[PDB]
């Protein structure tokens, strides 16, 4: 099936940040956050 | 009772059918079941 949904989503092809690690600054939360790791 | 057309209480979603054993996948989070015609096609029993 191809089922269609509308939620909140985070867009294709959309512009996402890269930190570093070596101070943990307090980023704003709205409407949902997408966070990602590789360790 | 399978194979035998009863009205059921399903977690209160509530009907008349006739129940079976499948062979889908279920994922761990699934609870129902679904068509493009959006009805309940299927139902993930509580107690087994
Ligand atoms: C992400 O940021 C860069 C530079 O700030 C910008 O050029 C780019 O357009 C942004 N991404 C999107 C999808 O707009
Ligand atoms: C429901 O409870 C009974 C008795 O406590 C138990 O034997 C059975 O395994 C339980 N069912 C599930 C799906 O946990």
């Amino acid at each position: 099936v191809l089922h269609l949904t509308q939620d909140l989503f985070l867009p294709f092809f959309s512009n996402v940040t890269w930190f570093h690690a070596i101070d943990n600054p307090v980023l704003p939360f709205n409407d949902g956050v997408y966070f990602a790791s590789t360790e | 009772v399978k194979n035998k057309c009863v009205n059921f209480n399903f977690n209160g979603l509530t009907g008349t059918g006739v129940l079976t054993k499948s062979n889908k996948k279920f994922l761990p989070f699934q609870q129902f079941g679904r068509d493009i015609v959006d009805t309940t096609d299927a139902v993930r029993d509580p107690q087994t």
